[PDB]
């Protein structure tokens, strides 16, 4: 198997692996939005970048971790200054037009956004000074909030990041398109005009997306995520 | 006078724009009666596909679509042989600014575009092929149809070609008017029936391009240029140019110039021959020059860089580059920053949204700074700002039209930042003087 | 400046034409969003008019066919806009002194703006 | 709309693999928009029905291309060129003088119901600038207030744009400047 090096670390890796598997494998960590578990991945967030070397051999621009193959012999940095500040940005410019809905937003603690921007952002520039969080003093991009799309599914368009983990899952795993984009540039939003939401299989979208954008109206405005009390079982509707 | 072409040198030969504008050019009679498909005919029945392969491999002919690859070496790539069919793309999207160029040659001149495209089918085992127009350009889809029809009827595109076991057919596409859908991996989805988010480079067309299928995408330029090359020796194309930049261009320029247009030029020629001599000098004093299209960043007006040789390798030691040899002049009348500005604001008209840093920085962010500069609101901190934006942006896309954006501003700043400090610290709005009649 | 104040005050204005609109056509219009620096403001003191930012008119369906916003109280560049969803169709309307409402150069008045939303719901609504 | 057109719609999918029937979806599209004017939503359901795949996908394509209008347009849609080069020819004033003068936003149309305004990108007819673009026509170039005023009162009686005086010359590849 290809022999890989994170930072500090050997890892044995079988060959056809994902440098973001190589990471986290080895034990290290990078942001993630665009890739999905059983999901194409395809560099969208532009958040897995890392630092690949391949004789030392640096790559002139950052590696797209979730859409690389790893070659026998490969070093890897994720924590290298320029990583860790370029994912900072690219977290300052996704929270860039985000509505301003975390204490009244459904997903609360469980949105990987919140975690993923306490976690990789606002890198350490250096004195005490007084720090400023946000460049954008401009006009936020506000879009059709809190709409049904369906009995069990409400839609926020303003919450969207334009990742592709919903119309990717719908396309592929049931197969079932009732949901795409419309527009393009800064204006792009997501639609439908397949309003039943005919497939059998939509709600798994309401846990993928890593924004509150699509939420349960079965379950919208019981609780919080971290009050809930959970009870991990098995659902018996049906034999499977 | 010792053998090389860089100017107005009495040995050059006008191949590819002779014949544009010239009435009744489009009609199969004229291409025939000036000795049309003659390379066509000869180049079939007599080379094999890998001999005409070397033949533009060793022609020096690099991509025309502002790449340079050796297109030679780009069908090498190909598998060549598989069994599967294979697809010949023309790429006539022609959405960068200041490029008027291949306009009439699909308008004037169709038939040498079809031999050139029969001639790398035959290279690339290519039986059936597309060409993708944009929404924009009428007259010449409706003349490149009139000539494939033509073609159809006289036997030019059929079963078996000329008696040779090859066969030819194309199949015109119009586009609707979306620069990104020029992108060679975003133009294959949105013929597919997809919309034109990029595909994944690492697989390259060659290997998997139009619904699988090993296809090869070459400019329009390109393709025309492969007739004289297969016509009147390879070494005659070499001719013309440096050691890295063989063969002619055809250059275009725009701005506050006497006579601005197209001029089928070798690749080399000074800025001074080509504004002076051709375009008849500037109207007005000009503060700079954008040299290959939108995309390149600009230039001062200096005369060492007059002096420049308009080629592959000299504007890369200068910092810019050469996409399409498409110059647009920049006057002192006309702030830099107004410039950038409606680059600014076009490239992010145009962009998909796959990216992150593009879609956001670009069309919220980046645009919003020069709007805050320029409109007597910016202050120092946005210049400083945006100075440190553009390599947040660059190194990470999926297509590099967000480099697009950031090079044409990044060396706006490097020779001009003091300009938009100037705006910032004046609070004054980007000067608004009349300019059309 | 201070035209600010009255150009919140316009926007203010423009609600109520949306508002008549839904009961002419007797058409779906929904409050989509209200200020965020009035609902996060705790103690901080607070002068606008009023407390809504986003609303939209929605057909049968629900999906809108008209969206209209207001910047915010803090934010740069202040402006108010239009949009059409789906129509790749923008507006971006100032209010100067003496004129009125003016998208750009030219006048937004109330007829203006009924014949855009009536267009939009004969040609994009679905039902 | 295609019910009557079936010898189109054979000779449109026979230019395209049998696998690949959706790229249709791009012409189909463009035969509505030139026919009608707008497309409609039915326009869009008939093309996924004919082409075999869901109407949102055909949407979200053609509300990915600028050309493709979803509203009413006017029966002369000025597409007025905005970029660099046909700024620095004055698309700044004639974009304001013409947009002041018909009292039009690029959404909604003039009361006469033959006039609207939208900003393109390069036409690709950069050294003629300024230019403009009537629905689908070669361009009307070298845009001047005279030329630009002539067309109007030409269009404004019935005038085809195949039949209409233009003062002054516009070069055909390239053009003297005085
Ligand atoms: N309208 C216009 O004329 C415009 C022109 N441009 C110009 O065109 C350029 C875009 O060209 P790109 O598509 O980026 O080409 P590129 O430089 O990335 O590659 C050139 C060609 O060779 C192939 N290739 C490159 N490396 C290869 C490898 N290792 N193995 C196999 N194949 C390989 C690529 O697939 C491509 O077809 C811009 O950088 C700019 O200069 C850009 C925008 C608009
Ligand atoms: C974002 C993007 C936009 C592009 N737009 C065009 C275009 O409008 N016209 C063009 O000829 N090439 C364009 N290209 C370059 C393509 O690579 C081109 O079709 C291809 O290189 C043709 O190959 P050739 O130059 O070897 O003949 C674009 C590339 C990118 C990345
Ligand atoms: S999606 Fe996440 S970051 Fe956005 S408002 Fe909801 S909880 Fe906050
Ligand atoms: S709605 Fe959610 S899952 Fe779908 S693209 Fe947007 S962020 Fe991703
Ligand atoms: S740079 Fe990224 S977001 Fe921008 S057009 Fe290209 S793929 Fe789309
Ligand atoms: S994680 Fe690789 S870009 Fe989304
Ligand atoms: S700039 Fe308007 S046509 Fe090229």
């Amino acid at each position: 198997m290809v022999r890989v090096k994170v930072n500090d670390r050997i890892v044995e890796v079988p060959p056809g692996t994902s440098v973001m598997d190589a990471v986290f494998h080895a034990g290290y960590d990078v942001p993630l939005f665009c890739s999905e578990k059983h999901l194409s991945p395809i560099g969208a967030c532009r958040m897995c970048l890392v630092r690949i070397g391949l004789p030392i051999q640096w790559q002139p621009k950052l590696a797209a971790s979730c859409v690389t193959a790893v070659a026998d012999g490969m070093v890897v940095d994720t924590l290298s200054d320029v990583v860790r500040e370029a994912q900072a940005g690219m977290v300052e410019f996704t929270l860039l037009n985000h509505p301003l809905d975390c204490p009244t937003c459904d997903k609360g603690g469980a949105c990987e956004l919140q975690d993923r921007t306490v976690e990789y952002g606002l890198y350490e520039k250096y004195p005490l000074e007084l720090p400023v969080y946000t460049r954008f003093e401009f006009t936020r991009r506000h879009v059709d909030k809190h709409h049904p799309l369906s009995p069990f599914v409400i839609l926020d368009r303003e919450r969207c990041i334009h990742c592709k983990r919903c119309v990717r899952y719908f396309e592929e795993v049931p197969g079932d398109e009732v949901l795409d984009f419309i527009e393009r540039g800064v204006h792009t939003f997501i639609g439908t005009m397949d309003f039943g939401l005919p497939s059998g299989f939509s709600g798994n979208i309401t846990d993928i997306c890593p924004v509150g954008a699509l939420l349960d109206l079965t379950a919208r405005f019981r609780a919080r995520n971290w009050e809930m009390e959970e009870t991990p079982t098995t659902c018996a509707l049906c034999p499977v | 006078t010792g053998p090389i072409l860089s100017g107005l040198d009495p040995r050059f030969e006008r191949t590819l724009y002779a014949h544009v504008g010239k009435e009744g050019s489009w009609t199969l009679d004229y291409y025939l009666r000036h000795g049309g498909y003659e390379t066509a005919k000869r180049v079939l029945k007599e080379k094999t596909p890998d001999e005409v392969i070397e033949e533009v491999k060793r022609s020096g002919l690099r991509g025309r679509g502002g790449a340079g690859f050796p297109t030679g070496l780009k069908w090498s790539f190909m598998p060549k042989d598989d069994g599967k069919q294979h697809y010949l793309i023309c790429n006539a999207d022609e959405s960068e600014p200041g490029s008027f160029k291949d306009r009439y040659i699909l308008e004037d001149v169709p038939h040498l575009l079809i031999e050139g495209m029969i001639l790398a089918g035959y290279a690339i085992r290519a039986t059936v092929g597309y060409i993708y127009v944009r929404g924009e350009y009428r007259r010449a889809a409706d003349r490149l149809e009139q000539a494939i029809k033509e073609a159809r009827a006289r036997g030019y595109l059929g079963k078996n070609l000329f008696g040779t076991d090859f066969s030819f057919d194309l199949h015109v596409h119009r586009g609707a008017g979306a620069y990104i859908c020029g992108e060679e991996t975003a133009l294959m989805n949105s013929l597919e029936g997809l919309r034109a988010n990029p595909r994944l480079k690492p697989p390259f067309p060659a290997q998997s391009g139009l619904w699988g299928k090993p296809t090869t995408i070459n400019n329009v330029e390109t393709l025309a240029s492969v007739v004289p090359i297969m016509e009147r020796g390879a070494d005659w194309f070499a001719q013309m140019g440096t050691e890295q930049s063989k063969g002619m261009k055809l250059y275009q320029i725009s701005g506050p110039v006497k006579r601005p247009g197209v001029y089928e030029l070798p690749m080399g020629t000074t800025f001074r021959e080509l504004i002076y001599e051709w375009a008849g000098g500037p109207l007005e004093p000009i503060q700079a020059i954008i040299p290959g299209g939108s995309s390149t960043p600009p230039l001062p007006f200096t005369e060492e860089v007059l002096d420049t040789p308009m080629s592959y390798e000299h504007l890369q030691a200068k910092g810019s580059m050469l996409g399409t040899g498409g110059v647009i002049l920049i006057p002192e009348r006309v702030s830099m920053v107004d410039a950038m500005w409606n680059l600014t604001r076009f490239y992010a008209h145009e962009s998909c949204g796959k990216c992150t840093p593009c879609r956001e920085g670009v069309a919220g962010f980046m645009v919003n700074l020069f709007a805050k500069i320029g409109t007597g609101q910016g202050e120092e901190k946005d210049v400083e700002n945006l100075e440190a934006l553009l390599p947040l942006i660059e190194g990470r896309s999926f297509c590099p039209l967000a480099d697009a954006a950031v090079w044409p501003v990044k060396g706006s700043l490097r020779h001009f930042k003091d300009q938009y400090l100037a705006l910032a610290r004046e609070k004054r709005p980007v000067p608004r003087p009349s300019l059309w009649r | 400046a201070s035209s600010e104040r009255e150009l919140y005050e316009a926007w203010v204005e423009l609600l109520s034409w949306m508002r008549e609109y839904a009961q002419a056509k007797g058409v779906r219009f929904e409050k989509e969003a209200d200020f965020p620096d009035f609902i996060y403001r705790m103690e901080r003191p607070y002068d606008l008019p009023t407390t809504i930012m986003t609303a939209s008119l929605s057909d049968g369906l629900g999906e809108p066919f008209l969206l209209a916003d207001v910047s915010p109280r803090h934010a740069k560049l202040k402006r108010i806009g239009l949009r059409l969803p789906r129509a790749h169709i923008h507006l971006h309307a100032h209010y100067e002194p003496g004129k009125g409402l003016v998208t750009g150069k030219i006048p937004l008045t109330k007829e203006r703006f009924f014949a855009l939303a009536d267009r939009a719901r004969e040609a994009l609504a679905f039902a | 709309f295609f019910d009557d057109k079936q010898d189109f719609l054979e000779e449109t999918f026979a230019k395209y693999p049998p696998e690949g029937r959706r790229a249709a979806i791009m012409p189909l599209l463009r035969r509505v928009q030139q026919e009608e004017g707008w497309i409609r939503p039915e326009r869009i359901e008939e093309i996924a029905r004919l082409v075999g795949t869901t109407p949102t996908e055909v949407m979200g394509v053609a509300s990915f291309y600028s050309y493709y209008q979803f509203v009413p347009t006017g029966k002369y849609h000025l597409q007025v060129c905005a970029t660099l080069s046909c700024k620095l020819a004055g698309a700044e004033e004639l974009w304001d003088y013409l947009t002041e003068t018909l009292g039009i936003g690029p959404g909604e149309v003039t009361p006469d119901g033959l006039f609207s305004v939208q900003k393109v990108e390069c036409l690709g007819s950069c050294h003629t600038a300024p230019v403009i673009q009537v629905n689908d026509e070669p361009y009307v170039e070298c845009v001047t207030r005279a030329r630009l005023e002539a067309l109007l009162a030409g269009l404004r009686a019935g005038k085809r744009l195949e039949e209409i005086e233009l003062p002054g010359k516009c070069g055909h590849h390239v053009h003297e400047v005085e």
